[PDB]
């Protein structure tokens, strides 16, 4: 469906995004899509059996969002969160054939 | 008639450190004595040369972003400068008793699993696994990229009961195709070898050698080292080099990726040749994993079809799944 | 009270409506706030079977394992040479596991201690507002079946192929495979300790006066060797609680044996060294020998724990030479006399390499060995030099009890030395 | 915690990729419990066929090199990982952190059975090494031998019988063997000692640990707090947290035929000495024993003082 | 369609370490055992002479500190006293195979990649490069401040197919010049070696050799290391120098970076000179960042331009490009 261009790459650690999202993101990338695939990624592995993709509402984006500015990182609430159901409306379109 | 809801496996043919030395070509009958590659520290300075972003690239702070070059301390493992033969060696053992699991939850999977695999070898033994397990130990699939550009590779396969060898073997690992699986006099008298430890329990133990004409002073591959958080960029140590006993060294998990790299039988493309057996068959220089399960090639859908509701795979298929059981792994539920 | 829990609610109110979107406030503005009276408290009541309160943990262990977070304590052992996180008793922090958009909950039951006890009395204390918390009247019934149910875990035994399963066997019995969890508060308690005892008010107050070197009676901690130990990776807070000083990191505390980091390329003897001759002039043996000179053997004020020490601390250096022989014996075949020989008489016959063989051409006593004893007289020679200087000794007797120390010491030495070449 | 008759030496066991975090807060050597069902997995394999016990185990340990570095500017050491394939998508891998040490140890033994009167010296020492060098001990391999072919035999000490001096000078050839090593020994009883005398205050039993892994650079009343020996933490067992649950309740277990208990781990103490220092090497054996009726699962050095 | 978010090139034009070592001149095969440069130390105490900041500028405060000294302990490697000459050997390693990146996640963008270079390389071969790195091994660029202020420069160049040596070249480093690319038979002749060696037809060793007349008790400059700032008192170490074994050296990444100066291909001004082909192509001791950004002639965007839109650079910059898969990379971070 939808891939990352930051992600994939060299194997990251916490305090590598959160200097990401203090520049404009990096190449090829953007703060936004850094941040808001971030708080999906937190968002869609808390689930027991998976099966409950559908249960993940705009709330719990948040909520691991969060956690990067309790560290740091300036982020966008707008656009990361509106990133974050790009990735989640991608993950139910394969759900349903 | 379920899945076992623990599924485990240990690893057979198991590999060890491959140590380095360097000496000198036709001295290889007498290399018990050759001194050990070390690990050798050097600074480096660079410049910036990555992609820059469209805030970035006006031509103010670019010049600006090279006044302050970055400086590291990095590891390097080089040959003597009279020296012009790397000697990787390590003692790869097979272990045996393949299809047994290490942990089941269900003992009627169990046996059901222990009927499917002696189905596997009543009909066709290891030898045709054990023939492609052959050939990366006769080519240098194990040195990874020590071996390109040398000009001649030689693998010195010794076996061992005691003391005393039973039986040696000698390659030559270049004109040994990288890419084709072709059987030999002296390759098919090495598969059976191994055939035979994978089949029965007791471990065969192996001794493999491998020379490589590299050059005067150049420079080898030891596996880089993961270290996962640096510290201050005073110091700054990228790129440590792994070595044990101030010897540069290659990890066991990297040599042990290369025995097997037997996967032949991909869905879409086989134009990448022979890459490594994984359950959700996945290569990590091409950073995209082949077995999906929109396919029906994966190790856990071709499992419990051929051991629950019997649909036996392709022939071609039933030898990937024999491969991750030789793998080991920790399966599901 | 009932002003105090929603004063908190104030602070919910003003923290979540604060940033009044200009598009979206038609519920932001209005319906956010008329919840927060009594219905934001019935609107937790759904929202308790959502979290647990857990004392160890199973996703340490590996991320995705789904398993039985427990929160029971342990009891006594019994023989008091062990510990645990029974030894804590009061002193419970137990990380909440569980979504993180929900943890507000356990924020808003941590109202149950703070200033009143009322931590098992959620059955009591219900309709009015200021000695009770008017958790309001007909709701303070069904509120109470629900808010207690978080205190309790969910019912079900239950792990994981990932969760470190282990057999253990029992005396003329079958096996119990046993589960270890991860002790979350007792990790907790230690990084309490940890961050106390290294930087805080007092440990800094020490060690300022390390340059000033005026003693206040206060010692001050030092932990060497620590190990870091991540968990989480690049998504700590998706496991249990890792606070803003335990980062996702547990400091390790070292177990390591003595012959660590040791001198792996050995370097030889028989140069023109002045020490080393026999006893190892290595930085693990010049550490010891100081301990023996500056203390316990020239200050000397008893007979019970002073004479006691001193017997030991040559028995520590009549094993350390025999452990420095093995090392310069081991991985050295290629031993001889030829490079730098002036004063290292049958060093060639003590610490030999054995060959398999002798080597000998106008000589005969390579070929064996009898009485290496004069390189241990050297040895004990040297223990004579080891003390540095001491001359209230030698009237006292104490010189005469370390003769007798010196003799009791080389009388095991000697027959040790023994069958190297007898 | 029976007698042994003899004393069976696996030589000098190289170990390739063992495990060395051992408990959730001692980092370093791993942890005696693996050395304990070790045994008991030859005791699985091989001495139901011999026909003898093997229970006790000493932990020698020639050579220890963990896999760690620290980092710039920092003084805390952290571990080396390795990776792992790629997700189902090829994305990437979640990061798992697991100590890695390469190691040297060496094996005494306890055997009690009647194989010893049955098969000679020599019989009972070759069947055991031979499996003993296709298994695992610490969750590593162990590797065989090159090049010099010097400490590849075994030994064995009948040390049932003979006068007391025909013990000890054959007592003093396995420690001529064992002597590059720093032997492994519990102490529970000085950590028992240690809180009665620190009576001044209320402290715990884990707040005393802490003070036995140690630089208290005390203030003069500068300093440094003496220590008798090479303490060390170590891992004493386990404390079960659980009731014993039936076989078949508990869900995804290993098998579905033996009872369960959640356990804790259980912090001890322990000190590393040199061979030649211990009289009798019997009190240097490992003994795991249990009362499955409360919750503790155990291991210690009996008889050692 | 896009760029890979993975793109590394194993390099090519792989040198070892140069040693170096003294002697005299006129000595052609005594120079094989030359005693080498050693690294030794020295007291150092000069005076202030830095811009003071305009606060500093009191006639108490510089006497107050033109007092205070500054003993520093250097690093030297000089000749010896009855010694002129500087012997410096390395060996250069040519492997070939430019255009296959050594990871790449996009597969259609490998094969759009693969097939843009094979339209070099089949329409002009290497040899326009080859004859500009041919240059670089003749005069002596390798030698960085050791080149200046020299009587003659000798560059010998050994190619050792085996253990033997096929063909030695002999040249006069100062009769061929700097800047300018000339034309001789024996430089064509290296030339198409290396062109050979380029397109992976053969297997190319070099051994290079570079003598140098100085001066009796001279100095010598191996490649300066990086010190780390201590807070120490009574001075310091301010230069540390390279040596692999006790013999004066220059890092590998130095000889390689002099190998490289064949772009003379700027934006700006082509008489001035060939530089290090980089991405952002800089220098600097010149502290600018010549071919910006903001002219569409970098490595970045002549790339994309080039493979994923496919409009052609000049045949004048499609060297450029082409030169930075030989160099090799971290592209597309």
């Amino acid at each position: 469906m939808k891939v990352p261009a930051f992600f994939a790459a060299n194997i990251l650690t916490i305090e590598q995004i959160i200097e990401a999202i203090n520049n404009d993101g990096s190449a090829m990338t953007s703060a936004p899509e850094i941040a808001g695939y971030y708080a999906w990624d937190a968002a869609t592995d808390a689930l027991e059996s998976e099966n409950d993709l559908e249960q993940l509402t705009e709330d719990d984006f948040v909520a691991h969002l969060e956690v990067l500015e309790e560290r740091g990182a300036k982020i966008d609430r707008d656009a990361a969160i509106a990133v974050a159901l790009q990735f989640q409306a991608a993950a139910v379109n394969d759900l349903h054939s | 008639l379920s899945t076992a809801s623990v599924l485990a496996f240990e690893r057979k043919l198991d590999p060890s450190d491959a140590l380095m030395s360097a000496g000198a070509w036709a001295q290889r009958d007498a290399s018990q004595e050759w001194p050990a590659v070390t690990v050798r520290e050097k600074s480096v300075r660079g410049t910036i040369s990555n992609r820059l972003k469209t805030k970035d690239r006006d031509p103010a702070k670019l010049d600006a972003s090279i006044q302050s070059p970055n400086l590291q301390t990095v590891d390097v493992a080089n040959l003597p400068s009279d020296a012009d033969t790397l000697k990787v060696r390590f003692t790869l053992r097979v272990l045996g008793g393949a299809g047994t699991p290490s942990a089941c939850n269900d003992a009627a999977y169990r046996d059901k699993l222990l009927q499917t695999v002696a189905t596997y070898v009543n009909d066709q033994g290891f030898a045709e696994l054990a023939r492609r397990y052959a050939h990366n130990l006769a080519n240098a699939r194990f040195l990874w990229r020590n071996r390109v550009g040398a000009e001649a590779v030689e693998v010195r396969i010794n076996h061992i009961r005691q003391g005393e060898v039973a039986r040696a073997w000698r390659f030559d690992a270049l004109a040994i195709g990288l890419r084709d699986f072709k059987a030999d006099a002296e390759l098919d008298a090495l598969a059976e070898l191994i055939a035979s430890g994978l089949s029965g329990s007791g471990h065969v133990l192996l001794e493999v050698v491998a020379f490589a004409r590299i050059g005067d002073g150049q420079e080898v591959f030891p596996s880089q080292e993961l270290i996962l958080d640096k510290g201050d960029k005073k110091g700054q140590k990228s790129k440590t080099l792994y070595s044990v006993r101030d010897a540069a060294a290659i990890h066991s998990q990297k040599i042990g990726n290369a025995l097997r790299t037997i996967d032949t039988w991909y869905p879409d493309e086989d134009g990448l040749g022979p890459i490594a057996v994984e359950p959700y068959g996945s290569v990590t220089s091409q950073g995209k994993a082949y077995r999906q399960p929109k396919q029906k090639l994966d190790f856990y859908t071709l499992l419990d079809n051929w051991v629950l509701r019997d649909e036996a795979p392709a022939v071609e298929q039933q030898h990937y799944v024999i491969a991750n059981l030789i793998r080991g792994g920790v399966f599901g539920e | 009270l009932r002003q105090f829990i929603e004063s908190f609610i104030q602070e919910r109110l003003q923290g979540k409506l604060d940033k009044l979107q200009p598009d979206e406030d038609d519920k932001r503005q209005t319906l956010l706030a008329t919840h927060r009276r009594e219905a934001w408290l019935a609107d937790a009541a759904r929202r308790v079977g959502q979290l647990q309160l857990v004392t160890h943990t199973l996703k340490p262990i590996h991320p995705d394992a789904r398993g039985s977070n427990l929160h029971s304590l342990p009891q006594a052992p019994g023989q008091p040479g062990l510990a645990g996180s029974h030894e804590l008793g009061d002193r419970l922090v137990s990380d909440v596991v569980g979504n993180a958009a929900a943890l507000d909950v356990f924020k808003f039951l941590s109202l149950q201690y703070q200033g009143k006890n009322l931590l098992n009395w959620l059955t009591e204390d219900s309709a009015e507002a200021l000695q009770a918390l008017s958790d309001n009247a007909e709701q303070a019934r069904e509120w109470r079946q629900a808010f207690i149910g978080i205190t309790t875990v969910k019912g079900a035994p239950a792990s994981h192929s990932l969760a470190k399963q282990l057999y253990f066997p029992l005396p003329g019995s079958g096996y119990h495979l046993l589960a270890p969890l991860f002790p979350t508060s007792l990790v907790h308690h230690v990084h309490a300790l940890l961050r106390e005892a290294r930087f805080g008010d007092a440990a800094k107050a020490a060690r300022e006066a390390r340059s000033r070197q005026e003693s206040w009676p206060h010692g001050f901690s030092e932990y060497p060797n620590l190990a870091i130990q991540k968990f989480g990776g690049t998504k700590p807070q998706n496991i249990s609680q890792l606070n803003n000083e335990r980062r996702g990191e547990n400091w390790l505390l070292p177990s390591l044996p003595p012959n660590w980091q040791r001198q792996n390329v050995n370097a030889p003897m028989r140069h023109s060294s002045v020490f080393e001759h026999d006893f190892g002039r290595t930085p693990e043996v010049s550490r010891l020998t100081r301990t023996l000179q500056r203390f316990l053997a020239k200050t000397v004020h008893n007979n019970l724990a002073i004479r006691q020490r001193r017997a030991q601390l040559v028995a520590q250096i009549c094993d350390e030479a025999l452990q420095y022989a093995a090392r310069l014996r081991e991985l050295e075949p290629g031993w001889s006399a030829t490079p730098g020989c002036q004063l290292h008489d049958a060093e060639q016959l003590w610490l030999d390499p054995l060959r398999a063989q002798t080597d000998e051409t106008f000589l005969q006593r390579r070929l064996r060995g009898d009485w290496p004893a004069e390189v241990g007289n050297r040895f004990a020679n040297w223990l004579n030099r080891a003390v540095s200087s001491d001359s209230q000794i030698l009237g006292s007797p104490e010189a005469a009890q370390w003769s007798q120390e010196l003799s009791k010491e080389l009388t095991m030495f000697k027959e040790i030395l023994e069958d190297e070449r007898d | 915690v029976t007698d042994p008759e003899a004393l069976l030496l696996l030589p000098r066991l190289s170990i390739q990729n063992a495990n060395a975090i051992s408990s959730p807060l001692t980092w370093g050597f791993p942890s005696p419990g693996a050395f304990t069902g070790f045994v008991h997995a030859l005791q699985r394999r091989v001495g139901i066929s011999l026909d003898i016990e093997l229970d006790g185990v000493g932990i020698v340990c020639h050579r220890f090199e963990a896999q760690i570095s620290q980092p710039a500017g920092k003084r805390t050491k952290v571990f080396n990982l390795t990776r792992n394939p790629l997700n189902r998508d090829g994305s990437t891998a979640a990061i798992v952190e697991e100590g890695r040490a390469h190691l040297e140890v060496s094996l005494l033994l306890g055997v009690h059975g009647d194989g010893l009167d049955d098969h000679p010296a020599q019989e009972i020492a070759r069947q055991v090494q031979e499996q003993a060098g296709a298994m695992r001990l610490a969750g590593g391999s162990i590797l065989p031998w090159c090049n010099e072919r010097f400490p590849a035999p075994n030994a064995e000490l009948l040390m049932l019988g003979g006068s007391d001096e025909q013990r000890r000078k054959n007592q003093r050839r396995l420690t001529r063997r064992l002597l590059p090593g720093f032997a492994l020994v519990s102490r529970e009883a000085l950590l028992q000692q240690h809180l009665e005398t620190l009576r001044t205050t209320l402290p715990e039993a884990t707040t005393l640990d802490a003070l036995l892994d140690l630089c208290r650079i005390n203030f003069e009343p500068w300093q440094v707090r003496d220590k008798p020996g090479w303490l060390v933490p170590i891992p004493a067992g386990y404390n079960a947290l659980s009731p014993l649950y039936l076989p078949g309740e508990v869900r995804n277990a290993r098998d579905r035929e033996t009872p369960l208990r959640f356990v804790e781990n259980l912090f001890g103490l322990g000190e590393w000495l040199s061979p030649h220092r211990v009289a009798a090497l019997s009190d240097l054996l490992w003994y795991h024993h249990a009362e499955p009726d409360k919750g503790l699962y155990r291991w210690s050095t009996p008889r050692f003082v």
